[PDB]
RNA sequence: AAAAUUUUUUGUUCUUAUUUUGGCUUAGUUACGAUUAAUAGGAGUAGCUUGGGGACAUUCGUAUUCAGAUGUCAGAGGUGAAAUUCUUAGAUUUUCUGGAGACGAACAACUGCGAAAGCAUUUGUCUAAAAUACUUCCAUUAAUCAAGAACGAAAGUUAAGGGAGUGAAGACGAUCAGAUACCGUCGUAAUCUUAACCAUAAACUAUGCCGACUAGGUGUUGGAUGAAAGUGCUUCCUUCAGUACCUUAUGAGAAAUCAAAGUCUUUGGGUUCU
RNA sequence: UCUGGUGCCAGCAGCCGCGGUAAUUCCAGCUCCAAUAGCGUAUAUUAAAAUUGUUGCAGUUAAAACGCUCGUAGUUGAAUUUCAAAGAAUCAUUCUUUUUAAAAUCCGAUUUUGUUACUUUGAGUA
RNA sequence: CUUUUGAUGUUAGGGUAUUGGCCUAACAUGGCUAUGACGGGUAACGGGGAAUUAGAGUUCGAUUCCGGAGAGGGAGCCUGA
């Protein structure tokens, strides 16, 4: 919904020792999309770190994978 | 003695519930007198069955197997 | 709803092998139930056993010889490293000198002595005493 | 199953599950109750000091028959008042009307003990000498 | 069962023997030609099969020739966009919510028309994960009973 | 957005009368300012032109009814009853 | 279709070609190309299949009470015993006629249906739900579920009806040392219907829900299969689903007891609440 | 189960308790016991506590199954796709060799054949 | 919850030793959250570590070393790498 930005979230698993057993967690990072893609929510992307743009990007996109989802994106749990 | 079972006892159990399941029903040849026409038929059949030549019925639904008419006469297909 | 065909097995195993029955019959099957009940063969612990092919999942019948004391499976597989084998046997078998438990490893079904003898890990599926 | 998830991603259930129950230990309440800081006349420490304000005697509870010694003190501290036992045979004719004191706990901190109803504290020194030197007879003499 | 009570075990099984009978003389060709036909007619593939083990001689269609009633209709382009029991379960809420309109004062038939849209909902997102109905595919209940 | 948690309709009465009778002429003229279905002609557009007589804005008959409402129920009773013989 | 090593023409450069390559249109050839059908689930078809499951409309019955007659004459009620109460202006009692509102005896059960709360006169319409039978269709569509939602006895609250019997309050008459009680004579709200609230019970099997295994017998409710007495129906034998009881447990418990409250220091099938 | 004194008083006692003439428990004398240049008391904290329970608790009657059903997030989910087979090294066991479908790649030949979790071994570290 | 008074981005500049809403103008309506945002409490400086425990765990760490912050409480400034 951003001018040339982009939100992406990253899930991931934490393991908890006393009882020897995982959880489900998350983090948000916002990224820079350049005009050479073109993207919406749900797909999937890879970024490559880079200086300081804005009081929060750090990140750029580098390449685009075509990916349906039927619920909303904050629903989904995929793991890479 | 669990990997041979008896045949009159398997053949007396549920369908479901036996070493192999096999089913209980069966295809057969059905002939109704003075018309001369071999047709097919299915035990537990849910229609009902007009024979070719004729608009004579041949079986009757139920909620078993078919009621079949009067003086006719059946035979199994062999398989 | 099932959730485990393995659980279910050893269940009937341990309860036909309390009453000395010689034959029991277990209903569904699967290639991990025939790699578990051939590590028990290998053990000496049960006889031969069959697989009937009916055209679903197919069933097993096994021949018992007096001589198991407990089977059971470990529900959550935990992943066991190589190092941490001593604290589950000392807490899990009944002696130091018999009984198994059986990990599944990059190489294959096996016990912790053959595991640690190939040097590697796992994770846990059950044992056998 | 037991009534627990056991499952190889239900660490959070089982978690805040324990995280919610510990309330219900009465240990574990009050040793981790903000107000102890409040309702403790020695918010937190073994002794204090004080002045005393009066001598007293208390009944025992039923089965029993005598009347124990007491002192009503008020503590230099935050000037609250107590009150606390003096052991011993004829320990009371050691203390005189305002003196300063140590008192201690009574053994089950924050109960009363044995006979007394309502008593959770004890004298154990006077005039800055013991009580028990002073009982002794043998080893000290108030400061006069 | 999903909903009730109930514990029953009434149904068909297949005999071990994948091949088709001996016995049996029809072409692949002609049993095609006539699910086509009776397709035409306005049946749903159950009373298809249904009706070619009764008035015809077709233990089961997959023996003879290779595939299902569902796909060989289908590669006909002569399926439905809505697939059978979905159908039948729309129709049923339908109907019940006409009764109900008649009647406020069945509290049984409040409840089961709830039970029925929470199982067309439940099919609903099934179907619509698989490409079978399209995304935006929602099932007022206001609008359902003018579908056909 | 939603301009009104409760009165709805009778916030136009202010804060008089007692809350009450605010109820009971809400409850009223709910039914008093509604449309209903014309039975000669299909649509839904028979409003209450006085306190007996209903009209349709698209066929134009005119039906009498009740005082609030088109129908009363003691009247489809009775033709219940007479149609059924 | 867009660029070429290799010679070409020029001192700024001009003059041309085999020369190394993705697709399109069509004919052609492949071993050309889709796992079962779960004693998982959902749909379907069949039976003069079952049921006090639900809603609306209709139909019947004695009893009670009111009013009208009807014949007779001194008590009737009620209690452990008596009062209060009705009555020669005819009580109570017997016969007939009309109205009113609730209720549905006997049959009726260690029997049936429903998620629970609950459901019982006849007939019609509407509406769902199982179970059984199946060589019908789809192919994992499922289990349990914070938040959220639908129902939810009796009493109680709001409005309009209805108002016989019963009867929290209240008034008397008795018993008693006292009796604001237990007993008796009256009697208001309520109890019934329509439209809205309230959300609680020893709302109990004081036993969450889904799946597997483990023991013998006697019944009973609803289907299907195979066989005998009948005067296309009854009995018997199997099998599925529901529902009780008895005996016994090298099974369990603190015990009472339990076919689950068993298969647990030989401790882990899945999941919610406390 | 020693002596003297006191007599529900004085007092002791973390808990159960002792104390009215016989007090093994108060106040003393003697004698014994424990640890010992050390030994008591108060408050806090760990084990004991399988009385916080992942390993590892209980819920008919002891504390505790929501009145009942639906339902999102969460947790958990049937079987199936290369299974084998034949020699060597050891006092049946443990090890170790040999190839059996395919396509691309050295004039009847070497070497490549999806992504994670998970597990093995390293690097780096006051 | 945040956003009139910079909250989340785009463009152009200013400034700094350099990147950056760090600041200024124009524009757009974004950003976080039941996997706990925004708030409250701490008798909370964080680690390397300590005590007690068969194995799990529970509780401490102002205080030898490393990192942070301050010189009664706040703000400003000169010299100088
Ligand atoms: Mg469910
Ligand atoms: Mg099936
Ligand atoms: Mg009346
Ligand atoms: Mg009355
Ligand atoms: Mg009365
Ligand atoms: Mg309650
Ligand atoms: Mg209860
Ligand atoms: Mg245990
Ligand atoms: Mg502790
Ligand atoms: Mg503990
Ligand atoms: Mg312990
Ligand atoms: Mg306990
Ligand atoms: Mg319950
Ligand atoms: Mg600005
Ligand atoms: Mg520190
Ligand atoms: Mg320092
Ligand atoms: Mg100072
Ligand atoms: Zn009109």
């Amino acid at each position: 919904k951003m001018k040339r930005t982009i939100i992406i979230r990253r899930n991931y698993l934490h393991y908890v020792k006393k009882y020897n057993r995982f959880e489900k967690r998350h983090k948000n990072i916002p990224c820079h999309c350049s005009p050479c893609f073109d993207v919406k929510e749900g797909d999937i992307v890879t970024v490559g770190q880079c200086r300081p743009l804005s009081k929060t990007v750090r990140f750029n996109v580098l390449h685009v994978e075509k990916h349906q989802i039927f619920g909303s994106a904050r629903k989904q749990f995929v793991l890479f | 003695d669990l990997l041979n079972p008896d045949p009159v006892e398997e053949s007396k159990k549920h369908k479901l519930k036996r070493l192999i399941p096999t089913p209980n029903s069966y295809f057969m040849d059905v002939k109704c007198p003075g018309c001369l026409q071999i047709t097919t038929l299915f035990s537990h059949a849910q229609n009902v069955v007009l024979c070719g030549s004729c608009n004579i019925m041949l079986c009757q639904p139920t909620g078993g197997k078919c009621k079949l008419t009067e003086g006719c006469s059946f035979r199994k297909k062999i398989e | 709803v099932r959730m485990s065909v393995l659980a279910d097995c050893l269940k009937t195993i341990n309860n036909a092998e309390k009453r000395g029955r010689r034959q029991v019959l277990i209903r569904p099957s699967s290639k991990v139930v025939i790699k578990f009940l051939q590590y028990m063969q290998k053990k000496g612990y049960i006889g031969s056993f069959e697989i009937v092919d009916d055209h679903r999942s197919g069933k097993i019948v096994v021949n018992l010889l007096g001589r198991i004391n407990k089977c059971a499976v470990i529900s959550p597989r935990y992943d066991v490293k190589l190092d941490e084998i001593e604290k589950i046997i000392t807490s899990i078998l009944p002696s130091r000198l018999f009984g198994h438990l059986i990990l599944t490893t990059p190489y294959g079904i096996m016990d912790h002595e053959e595991a640690r003898r190939k040097h590697t890990g796992g994770k846990v599926l059950g044992f056998f005493f | 199953g037991s009534g627990k998830p056991s499952g190889l991603r239900a660490a959070r259930k089982l978690r805040i599950r324990r995280r919610t129950q510990r309330w219900a230990d009465k240990s574990y309440k009050k040793s981790h109750l903000g107000t102890r800081w409040k309702s403790n006349p020695f918010r937190g420490s073994s002794h204090a000091k004080g002045i005393v304000v009066e001598k007293v005697a208390i009944e025992a509870k039923q089965p029993n028959s005598a009347y124990r010694k007491c002192v009503r003190v008020q503590l230099i501290k935050n000037g609250k008042k107590i009150t606390a036992f003096v052991p011993g045979d004829g320990c009371l004719n050691f203390i005189d009307e305002n003196d300063e004191v140590l008192v201690s706990g009574f053994g089950r901190s924050g109960h009363s003990v044995g006979d007394l109803p309502g008593v959770k504290f004890k004298v154990v020194k006077v005039a800055r000498v013991s009580l028990l030197a002073l009982f002794k007879e043998k080893k000290e003499k108030p400061r006069s | 069962r999903m909903y009730g009570k109930g514990k029953g075990i009434s149904s068909s099984t297949l005999p071990y023997k994948r091949k088709q009978p001996s016995w049996l003389k029809q072409k692949p060709s002609e049993i095609e030609d006539a699910i086509i036909k009776l397709a035409k007619k306005g049946q749903t593939p159950s009373q298809i099969g249904a009706t070619l083990r009764d008035n015809y001689g077709i233990p089961q269609v997959k023996s003879v020739t290779g595939n299902k009633i569902l796909r060989i209709l289908r590669a006909q382009g002569i399926a439905t966009t809505i697939p059978e029991d979905l159908y039948f379960l729309i129709k049923k809420a339908v109907s019940m919510r006409k009764h109900l309109e008649k009647n406020k004062k069945d509290k049984d038939c409040k409840f089961r028309l709830i039970l029925t849209e929470s199982k067309i909902h439940r099919i609903s997102r099934y179907y619509k994960r698989k490409k079978l109905l399209p995304s935006n595919w929602k099932y007022q209940s206001s609008t359902a009973s003018a579908l056909i | 957005s939603r301009r009104t948690k409760k009165v709805g309709l009778t916030g136009k009465y202010g804060t008089r009368y007692g809350s009450s009778l605010r109820k009971q002429i809400k409850k009223i003229e709910l039914m008093q300012h509604a449309k209903y279905l014309c039975t000669f002609c299909g649509k839904t557009a028979t409003k209450r032109t006085c306190v007996g007589i209903w009209k349709c804005k698209k066929c134009k008959r005119k039906v009498c009814g009740g005082a609030w409402s088109l129908t009363t129920p003691a009247a489809v009773a009775a033709k219940s009853t007479i149609i059924r013989l």
